[PDB]
């Protein structure tokens, strides 16, 4: 997280850390959507280019961590979206992780809500701000001691497409401040897989609208972070959970 | 709700309501900035 700030205790009880089982190493962020299912980006699991293709035995998750009570969980299984093809664009960058055993909830471990049609329709709109949290590099190039948080404005789709050469699909959206905004901020390396959440002004619940997917450089003005449109892929989530839950 | 507790596990019904915030009528230090952008 670049140009962010320290998290308050319990401000994002759904935050999850994806670790490489010793050889220990923080690989990505993720989120708790229930006491047995964890959401993250597909590229955190499978990305040959960066030499990435882990199995349930290669990874580990830490939940309820505020500073660098909290639990460490093993993975039962990993499910990468079927139409995800790293050999291309990063479209449908999404993956589900099933915990070996359920994680009991607490003041620092609580699931985030998944969006419904009406929530997205009214909230995922240009200018509206969402929040990203993570233990990614504080500097584009170096890591934080306390979970970092940052609020980012959703960017107009035409503006997103014009900011990059990469084809932007309907399964993505971008966020970040404009070159002229006095404010800066963005997710970086290590924040990938992390949640982009919005708080509903209708029922005061926090919903996860996106998953940090990719960005050209960290906090490069004129450029924006891209996220996986979680709602558009909710059908698949439903399928996996019903089938392998 | 939208999912089945049997395969989804526990948490859906109470999802997104933070124990140390919403649960006790407390707001974090920057959520207002999010609310403002929605208006
Ligand atoms: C990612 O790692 C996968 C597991 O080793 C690997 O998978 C398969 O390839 C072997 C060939 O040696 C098959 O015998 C095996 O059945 C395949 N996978 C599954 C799930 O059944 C992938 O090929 C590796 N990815 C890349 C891009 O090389
Ligand atoms: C420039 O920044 C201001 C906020 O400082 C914003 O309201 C305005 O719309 C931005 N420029 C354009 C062309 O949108």
């Amino acid at each position: 997280i670049v140009e962010g700030w320290d998290a308050e205790k319990g401000i994002a009880p759904w935050q999850v850390m994806l670790f490489r089982k010793s050889p220990q190493e923080l690989l990505c962020g993720a989120s708790l959507i229930s006491d047995r299912w964890v959401l993250t980006a597909a590229h955190c699991i499978l990305y040959p280019p960066w030499d990435k293709n882990f199995t349930e035995n290669d990874l580990l998750v830490r939940i309820g961590k505020h500073s660098r009570v909290e639990k460490i969980s093993m993975l039962e299984k990993i499910y990468v979206h079927p139409r995800y093809n790293w050999r291309e664009n990063l479209d449908r960058d999404i993956a589900l992780l099933k915990l070996k055993k359920p994680v009991p909830f607490s003041d620092y471990i609580h699931p985030v809500c998944l969006p419904d049609k009406q929530t997205v329709t009214s909230l995922l709109r240009a200018g509206y701000k969402g929040r990203v949290t993570g233990w990614g590099n504080l500097r584009e190039t170096i890591q934080p001691s306390v979970l970092q948080v940052v609020n980012l404005p959703i960017v107009e789709r035409p503006v997103c497409k014009a900011s990059t050469r990469i084809r932007i699909t309907d399964n993505m959206f971008c966020a970040g401040f404009k070159v002229n905004d006095t404010k800066r901020g963005d997710a970086c390396e290590g924040d990938s897989g992390g949640p982009f959440v919005m708080k509903s002004p209708f029922n005061n619940r926090w919903y996860q609208m996106g998953i940090v997917s990719w960005g050209e450089g960290c906090d490069r003005k004129g450029k924006y972070g891209f996220y996986t449109h979680v709602f558009r892929l909710k059908a698949w989530i439903q399928k996996v959970i019903d089938q392998f839950g | 709700t939208f999912f089945n507790e049997k395969t989804f596990g526990l948490g859906e019904a109470d999802c997104g309501l933070r124990p140390l915030f919403e649960k006790k009528s407390l707001k974090d230090t920057t959520e207002k900035e999010l609310l403002d952008s929605y208006i």
